[PDB]
């Protein structure tokens, strides 16, 4: 029982990695510069 | 004139940079002209000797 | 980017709270209380 | 928090804005190339007053 | 917040000014009128009204009033507060005794009121920005005198000097070296920092780099405002370092009687040359320590580096910071005095550098500005001291200063503060080795 | 109970806090807007070491930020737990100091410290049995390096048996950005060993190096440099917020890292820090965090420990580990170097275990140390501040602030005096 | 990382940096705007615009050479500043280009030198070009490797350089130019790669069918020697070979740096229809008199140092049986300290073509660079024809005029000598 609860928990560090892996994509594809703030004349 | 061609310039958004992120003062401004923390008051605190706040020690 | 292993959450990857409304004077009253289902 | 805490973001964000600091660059260019047109139109005419 | 107050003298300085003051208008964003379009990142040099305007802390002055009727008339007739534009109707006319005791002495008190006013108007001051030349009876004797009423009338406050020295070959007086002698004493003993520019050598580092044949003032002009926007970019915008006047200032002068940096910028390339060149950290701070760069027609290496303030600019990194630091500390003809191992003062910050429309400068994502006290100034000095001495010797152009009614003596007793000045020198110049 | 008051000093102590307290809320589960959360009943047992309560099921800060200049604080006040703070405790000048340590110290400082000494004495009251404060602060500024020796001075008056930690910013001669920075760093280690309970030496160039070789970041911020200090000290008062197997706290490592009381200086270091290209290959256990810990690459100070001998060694494990391996592998490090540790103690090492792991993370160290190799900074510094004083470069600075001239001759003397006695505890036979 | 800078002097270094630049424009797909549409980083560098830069310093004298390229399809390729001209050049006179006009210019090219090599991180060495005959390319010349050599001990200056040829010629007074040079070549060279002209006319002539060439089809060819010795640094090859392995295995004595050249196979396409090419056939013309590069016979020399550069379809097994035939042959002969004498690197990527250029697309090639005392007999014509002339002092005044001391003559006449001397011991065969 200690070997596979130690497995699984290896697993969700394995899902966790892809799930992040995923959202660097996500804003990988999305482009900004903004910083909250425009230049006034723009 | 030579002096004119200082001020000769339309405003065309190329001349201007790519980001603008300048000091915001909308917080701290507020608390420099309020007073700051202070505490003039009467002495509260109660009195504890630390490690055991009253026991029920007797006999 | 020190710590972008999986964050793993320990306590939450494994009542009272009902009982003192997250509140840790209430907590502290209740485990010198008992009181914890 | 999540924008702090990643660095390929921040080479992705260099690299795109450098590929836009050349584009705005090639639109001065072309302010410059009009400018020197202007200058060479001055001196033609006052060549034909001097004729 | 923190302010700075400009106080522009001479023509020198109001051209100077305008220049500087069209960058400031199109970085913040102020229309030619003076309102937003669309924080208050504007507060150093613009204070705010009720009805969304934005007024100038810039005090220009000049003796004749022709340099300042064509500001009153140009784009920005509107944006600058008439009463700070003062005039004069007679001027001096290259005379320092002239702009010092008779001709000043008449609106000394109208320009100190007004100054008074904008003081009173700034709430917590940082400095006040002096701009003149050294060759101008005006931008001499004016700005001579009003340092020394503005000493004791605050005397603990910021006075940063920017100054037009004359040039070593080409010069656009005859009687300049007499006002350039006198004037030395107010910048010695009444000047907290000065940054004295000669335009020669920035007409050389224009020809030479931006590849622009036949300059103007206009070309000058907008680089001295560059380097004005960098000394005061780390106070308007945000920076992981910044640095305030006050920290550049300790981190500069060994001594009182040493206050006489020297300024270089880079990178300042064509848009054309700009194409093909990457433009990294190690490259810009390499650049900034050729002596072909320098805005002053001497050689540091000459003589040595004493102390060396650091401000980049734009999307900088520390690490090549660091690096670049390290490269500049391993090279050997680059040489630091036997009292100072470590001489840098680092202040970074985020914006990068705008760019006026049909300026020279081609936008570069990141810059550099260094202000580096060496030794190798003197030799400027000596120059005006030996051109000044055989002048002096046949007492020519003397009789019209005597006329205008100062003592002779005083010529004898400025040549002698500067030569003093220049045996510190090179007394700071001798190692203990 | 058992509290904190955790001091803040300069734009290295604001940016170095509130990335630590951005740690510590999540170490407890707490929101930007300042509620909990969690599911973790462990977690709300021990939240008042660095919180205090507030209505709304809301936990306030504990802390005292301070600066000489308006500039820093909204960046605090902005940031990614800008909003959990409260205003009164964020206290702060209208005239910063410029790198000028004897501004801070006397002349500006003087005007300020007044109302920072009133906050920190209502935290002090308001908890029930403080346990000693705490700082984060640079020798190389006007105002931690300034402001804030002037600050420990006077509560060490005021609390002189609470404990006094201090995580002060050592500069480096490699890489420095003050010209003026020799004249700040003597004048403060002066006030350092008088009035200091305990201090760790951390230096940015190390942080550099370890994130170039280790990590392999590309580019670092000081972002990365201020989770590195953070990690390190929640690695401290770890075993005092969570149980464990063996448990300590701050003063059971005080009274055990401290000989003799001129001796304070230690050299904190973290044991789990691997490259992405390192987390495949790797089988975490007891032995690979001694491995990567005893590396003296892997210090975050700026001297090697091979040129001076062990006086005590620390090291406060983190997580579920076995303790024999424990407890083997520091008597392994003992016996393998015959050379490194000093003959009149043995048995160098204190150890301590905190069961609760740290956060992401399964399996931890941290290390307190005292060797000989902090007398390598000290001469250095002396090296150079010597250098500048002969000539009295940079002097008229703080000569015109009003103080004297040998106040400088007294902080070297002392400073000397220091290493003189550290370098004798090096050369000391035990029989 | 691998990285080289040509430092091409003269007329013929422009013409010769049009023919080879081109080659590694097209070699790595570099448009003529400079876009790819890191094997490209040892010659070109990047830009923040995506841009790559030759890593080139073109100087010349005069400046309607350079301004052909100012003009040319390459104009945006190249960087202006790179691009360095003089007003007035020195009209085929050592002395001009060395005391009067080589001081003009020689401190602007420095400056450009330093920039291109702080772009480069890791420098292994200088291509440098230029020429006997005219005066910038040998006056010139002279000054610029005595300042890069007291500022670059360690960095490699390889030599390509024009040498007059044994009969033609293009000038009266080069043999007083050719001979003066002689000293820079010597004490501030590490490698040399002298060409005369006549050899390449036959060999055109002979194996490529051109009856009628010109300096272009002369340039190309040049174009390959260069391209097959960096084509280890700039692709993988199975054998790689940099600078420091070759010039290592090829200079016996200090004094000796002077190899010859060979490319094979040369041959037109029509001809490469009827000709099965192998490595056995390739490598036996790089031994063939008729196809030697240099206007000498080695038959009458004797080898003490051999280069092989093979590149494309190449497989080991066939090399070292090449090898083996080559040396079970009496007419080559080597020396008596030199009983291996070899030396293969290998590289995969054949050699590419151009249009309208003259080679064949083929998939294996050759470089040879054998070194031998049969180049002893080439010198010793040009001592013959320079005391022949010296004798009646033509032509002196001129170079007195400018400022050069007349003993010097004298002098550089017996250090050739000399150098004649040492080759014959080296071609001696002791016990
Ligand atoms: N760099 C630069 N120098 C200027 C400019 N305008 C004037 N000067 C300098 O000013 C010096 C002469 O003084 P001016 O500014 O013309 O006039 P002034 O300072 O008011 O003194 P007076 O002529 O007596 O009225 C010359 O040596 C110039 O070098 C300018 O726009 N740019
Ligand atoms: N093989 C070859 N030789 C060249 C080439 N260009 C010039 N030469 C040789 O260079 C010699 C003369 O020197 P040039 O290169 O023409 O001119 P220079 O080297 O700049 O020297 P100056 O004429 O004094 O300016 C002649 O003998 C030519 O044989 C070339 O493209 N290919
Ligand atoms: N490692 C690290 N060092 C910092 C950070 N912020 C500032 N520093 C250091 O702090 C020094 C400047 O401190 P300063 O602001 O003048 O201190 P103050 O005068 O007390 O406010 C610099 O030398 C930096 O090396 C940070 O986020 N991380
Ligand atoms: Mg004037
Ligand atoms: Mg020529």
């Amino acid at each position: 029982a200690e070997k596979e609860e130690e497995r699984q928990e290896f697993e969700a560090g394995l899902a966790a990695n892809k799930a992040c892996l995923d959202k660097i994509q996500r804003i990988l594809s999305e482009n900004q510069a903004l910083s909250q703030n425009v230049h006034p004349m723009r | 004139t030579s002096a004119s061609q200082y001020g000769a310039f339309s405003p065309r958004p190329f001349f201007f940079p790519c980001k603008f992120l300048p000091q915001e003062q909308a917080f701290t401004e507020h608390l420099k002209t309020t007073g700051f923390y202070q505490n003039n008051s009467l002495n509260v605190g109660p009195d504890r000797t630390r490690t055991i706040d009253s026991p029920n020690y007797q006999h | 980017n020190l710590y972008l292993l999986g964050y793993q959450h320990y306590f939450q990857s494994k009542g009272n709270y009902s009982v003192h409304q997250n509140s840790h004077e209430r907590y502290q009253e209740a485990v010198r209380k008992v009181l914890l289902k | 928090q999540f924008r702090e805490r990643c660095e390929e973001l921040r080479t992705k964000l260099a690299s795109i804005h450098e590929k836009k600091v050349v584009e705005e660059r090639n639109a001065q260019i072309e302010f410059n190339k009009e400018l020197k047109r202007q200058k060479l139109v001055e001196e033609h005419l006052f060549a034909r007053l001097w004729e | 917040m923190r302010e700075c107050i400009s106080i522009h003298v001479g023509q020198a300085g109001v051209q100077i000014g305008n220049a500087c003051w069209e960058l400031y208008c199109l970085e913040h964003g102020i229309q030619p009128d003076g309102q937003m379009p669309s924080d208050d990142s504007f507060n150093t040099f613009f204070s705010e009204t009720g009805a969304g305007k934005h007024v100038p802390r810039a005090v220009f002055v000049d003796l004749e009033p022709t340099v300042v009727d064509e500001v009153r008339t140009g784009t920005y007739r509107q944006l600058f507060h008439p009463e700070q534009l003062i005039t004069g109707k007679e001027d001096a006319a290259n005379n320092y005794a002239r702009g010092h005791y008779t001709i000043g002495k008449e609106i000394v008190d109208l320009v100190l009121d007004r100054i008074r006013k904008l003081a009173d108007l700034c709430t917590g001051l940082q400095g006040f920005l002096i701009f003149h030349s050294f060759g101008g009876g005006t931008g001499s004797g004016f700005a001579s005198l009003l340092m020394e009423r503005l000493s004791v009338d605050y005397g603990k406050k910021s006075k940063l000097e920017f100054a037009i020295y004359p040039a070593p070959q080409v010069s656009t007086a005859v009687v300049e070296p007499y006002n350039s002698i006198l004037t030395t004493h107010t910048t010695l003993e009444h000047s907290d920092c000065a940054f004295m520019v000669d335009n020669e050598a920035i007409y050389d580092i224009c020809r030479r780099n931006l590849d622009i044949e036949r300059p103007t003032y206009t070309n000058l002009n907008r680089l001295i405002g560059q380097i004005v926007s960098s000394i005061t970019a780390s106070l308007r915008f945000d920076g992981a370092l910044n640095v305030d006047l006050t920290e550049f200032q300790t981190n500069l002068v060994p001594y009182p009687r040493i206050h006489f940096p020297l300024a270089t910028y880079a990178p300042v390339i064509s848009a054309e040359k700009a194409y093909h060149e990457q433009l990294s950290v190690a490259e810009i701070t390499n650049a900034c320590f050729e002596p072909a760069n320098q805005m002053v027609k001497c050689d540091p290496r000459h003589g040595k580096y004493m102390a060396c303030c650091m401000l980049y600019r734009g999307d900088v990194v520390p690490k090549d910071v660091n690096a670049a630091i390290a490269t500049i500390k391993t090279k050997r003809t680059i040489q630091f005095v036997d009292w100072c191992p470590t001489g840098f003062k680092v202040g970074i910050n985020y914006q990068p550098p705008t760019v006026v429309p049909g300026g020279d400068l081609a936008k570069v994502q990141r810059a550099v500005c260094m202000l580096s006290n060496t030794t190798a100034i003197a030799e400027a000095w000596a120059r005006l001291d030996h051109k000044f001495d055989l002048m002096y010797a046949k007492r020519a152009f003397v009789h019209w200063y005597v006329g205008e009614g100062m003592e002779e003596g005083e010529f004898s007793e400025a040549r002698e503060d500067l030569a003093a000045l220049e045996k510190d020198y090179e007394e700071v110049g001798v190692d203990s080795v | 109970m058992r509290e904190i008051v955790h001091l803040q000093a300069g734009q290295c102590g604001n940016q170095i806090g509130a990335k630590f307290w951005e740690v510590i809320s999540d170490e407890h589960g707490i929101d930007p807007t300042g509620t909990y959360h969690g599911d973790s009943d462990l977690q709300l047992e021990r939240i008042n070491v660095y919180y205090n309560e507030a209505t709304g099921g809301k936990y306030v800060p504990r802390a005292v930020l301070v600066d000489l200049e308006p500039g820093t604080m909204d960046s605090v006040r902005s940031g990614p737990f800008g909003q959990i703070f409260r205003p009164d405790n964020f206290v702060f000048g209208q005239s910063g100091a410029g790198n000028n340590w004897a501004k801070g110290h006397y002349t500006e400082g003087a005007e300020l410290v007044d109302s920072v000494l009133d906050v920190v004495r209502k935290e002090a009251e308001s908890c029930d049995c403080l346990q000693g404060f705490q700082l984060t602060h640079s020798l190389g500024g006007g105002t931690g390096s300034g402001m804030g020796t002037l600050l420990i001075s006077k509560i060490r008056e005021e609390y002189p048996d609470r404990i006094m930690n201090t995580f002060s910013v050592v500069p480096s001669p490699k890489v420095s950005d003050t010209v003026v920075e020799p004249y700040n760093a003597t004048l403060s280690v002066h006030q350092l060993v008088e009035n200091t309970d305990e201090t760790y030496c951390i230096d940015n160039e190390a942080l550099y190096d370890i994130c170039f070789r280790t990590l392999k970041l590309t580019t670092p911020t000081y972002g990365d440099l201020n989770h590195l200090v953070s990690a390190t000290m929640s690695g401290v008062t770890t075993c005092l917020r969570f149980p464990g197997q063996l448990n300590a706290d701050l003063r059971k490592l005080a009274v055990n890292m401290v000989p003799f009381p001129r001796l304070h200086f230690f050299m904190p270091g973290f044991a789990p820090l691997t490259s992405r290209g390192s987390q495949q290959y790797r089988a975490l256990t007891v032995p690979e965090l001694t491995q990567q810990m005893f590396d003296a690459k892997n210090m975050m100070a700026a001297c090697d420990p091979r040129h001076g001998r062990y006086l005590t060694v620390a090291a406060v494990f983190r997580g579920r580990m076995s303790m024999k391996e424990v407890d083997e592998q520091m008597l392994n490090v003992q016996n393998k170097n015959s050379s490194y540790f000093v003959e009149w103690i043995p048995n160098n090492v204190k150890t301590a275990v905190c069961d609760i792991p740290p956060r992401g993370l399964k399996m931890s160290a941290t290390f307190i140390g005292n060797s000989t190799a902090i007398q390598e900074l000290f001469k250095r510094i002396s090296e150079q501040f010597t250098a500048m004083f002969r000539r009295k470069a940079f002097l008229h600075w703080y000569t015109g602030e009003g103080m004297d001239e040998m106040e400088f001759t007294e902080a070297e003397s002392n400073m000397n005096d220091l290493v003189s006695e550290y370098q004798q505890y090096q050369d000391a036979t035990a029989e």
